């Protein structure tokens, strides 16, 4: 596994479980979605048997809780299976895709009915893509700038929308499985590569990135992006012990979260992500050290998007990480003829001897599910 | 703790003096140097039969008439 | 400032050590007690250790605890404690120190019963394993073995009941990658003590004799440019001369003692006859480089000579060659370095020099001339200049030796040594320039002592016996002076001495306990409370202590026989002073004739368990402070004076044909005789073993036994055959007898060969 | 480690004053070690200030 | 002013904090008002009137004769404490003007009556705080590191190729698992070695070519796309929506190692 990084949620994980008075801009949403996303985290599991240390989340309050927030998120979706903050407000494409994500979260726990989520996919897809970009955003009022979040409007906001109606749709289709959203998926995925590749502004590239790990992971040209962030990231020691990217003149001080700490946050948020996608915890770690000091004390404009970006992706590290750890009892046979040798994988016994394949059959080599990678060889001596 | 002479010490060696008044100890135990006659395999029959031996010590080893006993007479 | 305390320990402590603290207050009266102890860090909440300590007049107000850091006490898990808090607390002060700690406690002694393996063998390998006390470790302990691409191949774990590590017979790979294996030895779970050994596998041959190749010098000069001279000779394993063979001489240009190929040699090309084990041989390498190369003179030579030499036995089927990796030509042959010399000064006192000359391959020249020129600033930059002195090296050692007489006034010396062999120009004479400081007392308050610089080391039990001289403005207060000897980085043993009436303070005399065997120090301390300021004042000496086990294990072949027939049943009697484990082995000296350029197993083994010494040099320092940090130990202490400033340097000063048998292991219950029968194999068997008891570790004397016969056969079959193929296979049959006779061998052989 | 309290309220006119210490200190034993380091300029002149 | 010091930003952001609780611990609004118009000063313990010119004695209480302007008033009270987060999460104060309240034509308290902010919390279990400094993040592209170990660089993957696992730096013995892109397969050995002589034991590998993507060609509509990858001799349909031809066929195939497709444009028909 290497190093292993324990960044975690404070106790304050119990104010994010009461956090700030539900109602009105929906600060509802804002309370509960942090509430999903702590559910999570603490699904992950150590925060029940190990948390003693601070005061438990009792497991009933906090499932209690996810309920509320699922009734109410459900409350306002729109009857078109659309979503709108007011009532009467347009269908918000961007905020209907934080639903997908949000409820594609849940469905770990207490799934969300798939039909609703299904409608709601065909809605946003069949309303809206367009063949050129896709998703381009309807006429609502503004974006709750809390809820939201502030892209570069200034240039082809039709990116960001992409990126995150794709992660949406990414949270949502392994619940609701599509041909032809996984075409419109394609296609949006096929547009912010190409519009990717003029570097723009790095929280988009950070984003489309994001998206692009989703999707394709090996495709050449999402790795040229990626090739692309990575020179971009700022570092604080040869060796990085942190790693993080900045825009905009960010470098000015700012003693309070704000919008350009929130940009600064996200785009280092996506970064991680993707990252994490490529499983490069050679290079997450000193992303997550970064993430984990808190500069800009309280983060982002501690903003809806940053804190749940941030969180995501202390969830997967803390995942891949306890995914790497190497626990295999490889059993290798012969195909035809018996076992040969049932090597102990582990932490400790790591490296079992080589072992000459003395018989002459065909072999093959299983494991049980275990847990981690291990890599083997057979080398085949002869003469000619 | 030591153990007597002929005997390896084995686990944790120490104990405390706990703010009880009492020894907190290493769950520690004491084994033989001498090793004991190895698992008769086959009830192959050491001739100097004893219920120890020192490492290094020889062991004279058959198996009964007729049987051509596998391995060594001895081990040591 | 009359009321001061020193507490002395050791630079660092050894995780799990027996660590000896001792403790001096002055001025005080009343008799009264004070705790040190060892305690968690930074926060002071858990003691690993404390010890109560009574001081009074009746102890001369001196005491030692006994502290331990016992490793499971130790928090552990991923970050290990680097430093701990020492404390001291009494009714009238207390203080704590932030001592390093290290878990490098231990040795792990790797012995593989041979240098060199070929494929299609194991690896019979046992580790001896012991705490910084030389007891018997019992610690479970695993090998790693390495092969020479680096990877990782296995690892087995043993427990240990005895401090000698049995493990299981390594088999070689179906496939071994070729060159050096190492294995590498740790203590499980709690300590940082790794032993490293090497071998390699290779398609050898045991050789029938040895060849060795024997060059004057290893380096070339102007006296030697226009010809070098060399000795070759070779002998039977049996140790006898190579009656006859065939030399053919090889020579090369070099230019790296490490790795080249440069260009060989095409001239001068000799081809000459070894005779009753010797052949002489000469190279007029002015003429051979002239001739063969574009280079013609020495000037273009700051380079080296390669040659190799095959010999062809001159009636017989086995030949063998050897080689010399590099001669040095350079116009400056040698190098010169000081040898236990302190740079530090007593003034007044003799000061003693000692300096060694030594090859471009590091290596002794023996007996060269050098004279010392010295200069001298006494007081207030007055400067004057002394006559320089002249000396010769030691013909075995290469060390000339000087002393000066300098001024009681003297405050440094600098002075240049020079070699002076009158054959070489001053640019090619070894030549250097060094500086040596007085103690730099504060209050012109100083120790020295009388120790002649002995050449010779101490004899294990004698009462050593030396001369101490305090002197200070104040020296009717000092009314004594304390010391401390140190074996390892452990204070082994501490005391006082009083001032005489005589106002002549008491000598240390000591036995040299057997705990010293290994090269040990000592440092001598006191203060003085001056008018009202305390100063600390100390200084150290090393000494060295000759060497002699504690077992001192005797081990012969009572049958004592110039040589021993093959097959002879021997009687091998094992005496020891005491109950001793023992573990054997027996190697054919063929086999360390196989490794081109070979090593024992276990040489330099005491100079392996003195890397202990924490200290470095002969001993002094700038100050009492560097006294004490040159010696291995800190101190607290309210005399005005901490070691903080002072880095933790790592200071460098220097001061049936078996190939393997009788891989054994047994219990001496002080003395055993065991009796065996010999292999078959006709050669000096070097036959050695180990003795490990609580005094700790002894290797016994090597056994050289010669087993020869008047008649017999050997054959150069190769390490393999290619099947399929008609071979030539040569052989010959030696005759030791008085006389000719007639000889057959009858051959045998399976079908699966026909002839 | 500081003990700090506050003034309910202040002296004026000629009232008595507060007349004892806002804030105390006490030795403690630390439980972390300082991660402060001195972050020695790259070029400047570094005065022995 | 604080800057260039160790720590300077942490000690920066620490002592704005701090500013911020010793004005609102200190502030002098929490005096009782002064006479005859004393502006109140505190100084920890003590309020001290400043007197206005014109009045005179040790806190302003006897006026001039020429003073006149009796009960003239007006200055700030403290702010309220903040409200909690309202439906945006901001928190506000209010401060009240009423200390003393403005009379007889005197001024209104000065400036803003009320304070708005956006609430703010710690998220992540801190366990201290980092010295900080001005720029030492600044670099994004250090000064190729000395590699005193002399392990192996990273290899150049080939063509096709990439790295399971880029790093910097890999162990003497520490093998790299090359993987081929999207497009691709591996055949042959996939493992580099790192020997301890800092060479790679370069694999006999070399990533083969499975499939082609869908190609990269400026469109919107003028394309069916059935696949996003096509193995070799898979139809791709670049069917224009009025059967016009803007450059090459209408419909291709990935014959091999390319289309060998048209470079200069896509097949953007004119319609
Ligand atoms: C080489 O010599 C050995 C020793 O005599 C031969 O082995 C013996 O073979 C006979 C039968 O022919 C047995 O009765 C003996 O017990 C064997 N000796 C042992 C096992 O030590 C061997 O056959 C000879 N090989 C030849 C001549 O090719």
């Amino acid at each position: 596994v290497g190093e292993i990084l324990s960044a975690v949620l404070s106790q304050e994980g119990i104010n994010i479980l009461t956090h700030l008075p539900k109602g009105s801009a929906e600060a509802e949403l804002m309370s509960v979605v942090p509430v999903f996303y702590v559910f999570h985290y603490l699904e992950t599991g150590n925060h029940w048997n190990i948390f003693h240390s601070d005061p438990l989340i009792e497991k009933q309050k906090l499932k209690k809780k996810l309920k509320e927030g699922m009734l109410s998120i459900m409350s306002y979706r729109n009857a078109d299976y659309s979503y709108s903050v007011w009532k009467g407000g347009s269908a918000s494409t961007w905020l209907t895709a934080f639903a997908l994500r949000v409820l594609g979260q849940v469905n770990k726990y207490v799934e969300q009915n798939q039909n609703s989520i299904c409608n709601s996919l065909l809605w946003l897809v069949e309303n809206y893509q367009l063949d050129n970009g896709s998703f381009k955003e309807n006429s609502q009022y503004q974006p709750i700038k809390l809820q939201g979040t502030l892209p570069v409007e200034a240039r082809e906001n039709s990116l960001y929308l992409t990126a995150f109606t794709v992660i949406g749709i990414r949270k949502a289709f392994d619940i609701c499985p599509l041909v032809k959203i996984d075409t419109a998926l394609i296609k949006a995925d096929n547009f912010l590569l190409e519009n990717t590749l003029p570097a723009q502004s790095t929280f988009t590239l950070a984003i489309s990135a994001y998206a692009l790990s989703l999707g394709d992971k090996t495709h050449p040209q999402f790795r040229s992006i990626v090739s692309a962030l990575k020179r971009e990231a700022l570092v604080k020691g040869n060796p990085p012990i942190y790693r993080f990217w900045k825009d905009n003149l960010q470098h000015k001080d700012s003693s309070v979260p704000n919008t350009g700490t929130a940009r600064m946050v996200e785009t280092t948020a996506y970064a991680l992500l993707t990252s994490l996608n490529l499983k490069d915890i050679n290079y997450v770690n000193p992303v997550i050290k970064w993430l984990s000091e808190e500069q800009r004390y309280g983060g982002g404009f501690y903003s809806t998007q940053d804190t749940i970006n941030a969180i995501e992706g202390l969830t997967e590290y803390s995942l891949l990480v306890k995914q790497l750890r190497l626990s295999m009892d490889i059993d290798v046979s012969y195909k035809h003829k018996g076992a040969l040798h049932n090597y102990k994988m582990t932490d400790k016994n790591f490296l079992g001897r080589p072992v000459e394949v003395l018989l002459n059959d065909d072999l093959i080599v299983s494991t049980g599910f275990g847990s981690g990678l291990a890599t083997v060889h057979v080398t085949t001596v002869v003469h000619k | 703790y030591t153990c007597n002479e002929g005997y390896s010490l084995i686990g944790n060696p120490v104990a405390r003096c706990g703010e009880d008044l009492r020894w907190l100890v290493g769950e520690m135990h004491c084994q033989k140097i001498a090793c004991v006659l190895p698992v008769l395999m086959d009830g192959i029959q050491s001739h100097p039969q004893k219920p120890f031996y020192t490492v290094g010590e020889k062991v004279t080893v058959s198996c009964s008439g007729g049987m051509s006993l596998e391995g060594p007479s001895a081990f040591l | 400032q009359e009321q001061t305390y020193v507490i002395s320990a050791p630079k660092i402590f050894r995780v799990g050590a027996s660590e000896n603290i001792v403790i001096q207050v002055y001025g005080y009266t009343e008799a009264f007690d004070a705790t040190i102890s060892i305690k968690s860090y930074p926060d002071k909440k858990f003691s690993y250790s404390s010890g109560h300590v009574h001081l009074s007049s009746e102890n001369k107000f001196q005491n030692s605890a006994i502290l331990t850091i016992q490793p499971k006490q130790l928090p552990g898990g991923q970050n290990p404690v680097s430093y701990v808090y020492l404390e001291v607390v009494s009714k009238h002060f207390s203080k704590s120190k932030r001592m390093p700690i290290t878990y490098d406690n231990g040795f792990l002694f790797i012995h593989t019963d041979k240098p060199v393996y070929t494929p299609d063998q194991s690896v019979k390998v046992r580790v001896y394993s012991l705490n910084d006390d030389l007891k018997p470790a019992k610690r479970e302990t695993v090998l790693t073995f390495i092969d020479p691409e680096g990877s990782e191949v296995d690892m087995v774990e043993e427990i240990d009941h005895i401090g000698i590590i049995s493990f299981p017979d390594f088999k070689i790979p179906s496939n071994p990658r070729y060159g050096m294996w190492t294995i590498k030895a740790k203590y499980k779970e709690d300590f940082s003590t790794t032993g490293t050994a090497y071998f390699e596998v290779k398609e050898y041959v045991l050789p029938h004799f040895s060849v060795s190749i024997e060059p004057e010098y290893n380096f070339i000069g102007y006296k030697n440019f226009k010809n070098f001279e060399i000795t070759i000779k070779a002998r039977y394993f049996y140790n006898k001369v190579v009656t006859e063979a065939d030399v053919y001489i090889t020579f090369g240009i070099r230019e790296d003692l490490k790795d080249d190929q440069k260009e060989m040699m095409q001239t001068a090309m000799q081809n000459t006859m070894l005779i009753n084990g010797i052949a002489q041989v000469t190279f007029d390498s002015e003429t051979a480089v002239k001739e063969l190369s574009y280079y013609s003179l020495e000037d273009l030579n700051n380079k080296y000579l390669y040659i190799a030499v095959t010999v062809i036995e001159s009636t017989g089927g086995f030949s063998e060659e050897a080689e010399i990796p590099g001669i040095k030509y350079v116009l400056s042959p040698y190098k010169l370095n000081l040898v236990a010399t302190p740079l530090f000064l007593k003034p007044g006192i003799p000061y003693p020099i000692k300096v060694q000359v030594k090859d471009s391959l590091d290596q002794l020249v023996g007996g060269v001339p050098v004279t010392l020129n010295a200069q001298t600033i006494d007081v207030n930059q007055e400067t004057s200049d002394l006559d320089p002195s002249k000396s010769v090296t030691r013909v075995d050692d290469g060390v000339a030796s000087f002393v000066l007489n300098l001024p009681s006034g003297v405050t440094v010396l600098e002075f240049n040594v020079k070699t002076d062999a009158p054959d070489l120009p001053e640019e090619n004479q070894a030549r250097e320039g060094y500086r040596a400081i007085a103690y730099s007392s504060l209050s012109q308050s100083y120790l020295y002592i009388d120790w002649t610089d002995n050449h010779k080391a101490l004899l294990v039990g004698e009462h050593l016996n030396i001369i101490v001289t305090p002197k200070s403005p104040y020296i009717d207060k000092i009314t004594h002076y304390n010391y401390l000897i140190l074996s390892k980085g452990k204070i082994i043993h501490f005391g006082t001495r009083e001032k005489f009436s005589d106002a002549s303070y008491q000598s240390i005399n000591i036995p040299v306990t057997q705990n010293m065997v290994p090269s040990s120090r000592l440092l001598v301390y006191y203060i003085v409370t001056g008018e009202q300021t305390a100063e600390l004042v100390s200084d150290s000496v090393w000494l060295n202590i000759e060497e002699k086990c504690g077992n001192q294990l005797q081990v012969h072949l009572s049958p004592d026989a110039d040589a021993y027939s093959p097959g002879q049943t021997v009687s091998l009697n094992m005496a020891t002073g005491m109950d001793s484990w023992v573990a054997l082995a027996a190697v054919d000296s063929a086999v360390y004739g196989v490794q081109r350029g070979a090593k024992k197993p276990l040489e330099r083994v005491f100079q392996f368990l003195e890397k202990s010494d924490l200290g470095c040099g002969a001993g002094g320092g700038l100050n009492n402070a560097n006294v004490f940090h040159l010696a291995g130990l800190t101190f607290l202490t309210n005399a005005n004076a901490d070691d903080s400033q002072e880095n933790d340097e790592p200071c460098k000063e220097i001061l049936y044909f078996p190939e393997s048998w009788l891989w054994e292991v047994h219990l001496v219950p002080r003395r055993k005789q065991l009796q065996f029968a010999l292999p078959d194999s006709l050669t000096t068997w070097e036959i050695q073993g180990v003795g490990i008891s609580n005094t700790g570790i002894c290797v016994a004397d090597t056994v050289k036994a010669k087993v020869f016969k008047d008649v017999f056969l050997e054959m150069n079959i190769p390490y393999s055959v290619v099947r399929g193929e008609q071979i030539q296979l040569k052989g010959t049959v030696y005759n030791y007898r008085t006389s000719g006779m007639q000889f057959c061998v009858k051959m045998s052989a399976v079908e699966g060969i026909c002839t | 480690q500081s003990k700090v309290r506050s003034v309910l309220r202040p002296s004026q006119f000629g009232g008595q004053p507060c007349t004892a210490p806002l804030v105390a200190f006490q030795p403690c034993i630390p439980s972390k070690l300082c991660k402060i380091e001195e972050a020695d300029c790259k070029n400047k002149f570094r005065c022995d200030s | 002013l604080v800057r260039n010091i160790p720590c300077a930003v942490t000690k920066r952001n620490n002592l704005r904090k701090a500013l911020q609780e010793y004005a609102a611990k200190f502030d002098p609004c929490q005096c009782a008002p002064c006479p005859n118009n004393g502006r109140p000063t505190l100084s920890g313990t003590e309020c001290l009137c400043v007197c206005q010119s014109g009045t005179y004695g040790e806190n302003c209480e006897k006026q001039s004769p020429d003073y006149k302007s009796n009960a003239v008033d007006g200055q700030w009270g403290c702010w309220s404490s903040w409200s909690t987060c309202d439906a945006t999460y901001k928190r506000s104060r209010t401060r009240e003007c009423n200390n003393p309240a403005p009379q007889r034509g005197g001024k209104r308290c000065e400036g803003e009556k009320r304070q708005e902010e956006d609430c703010t919390f710690s998220i992540m279990e801190n366990n201290g705080q980092p010295c900080i400094n001005d720029d030492e993040e600044m670099k994004e592209v250090d000064l190729p590191e000395i590699e005193a170990d002399s392990g192996c660089p990273q290899p150049v993957p080939p063509e096709n190729g990439f790295i399971r696992n880029e790093k910097q730096l890999y162990l003497v013995g520490e093998d790299v698992e090359i993987s081929c892109l999207t497009g691709f397969e591996t055949v042959g050995y996939q493992y580099f070695r790192c020997l301890p002589d800092g060479t790679w034991r370069q694999g006999d590998v070399e990533c083969q070519r499975t499939e082609c993507i869908k190609p990269v060609v400026q469109e919107v509509l003028t394309i069916t796309p059935f696949q996003r990858l096509y193995r070799i001799g898979e139809s791709i349909e670049l069917t224009c929506p009025k059967g016009f031809v803007v450059a090459g066929p209408s419909r291709y195939t990935c014959q091999g190692n390319s289309w060998t497709p048209p470079i200069s444009n896509s097949l953007t028909c004119e319609k």
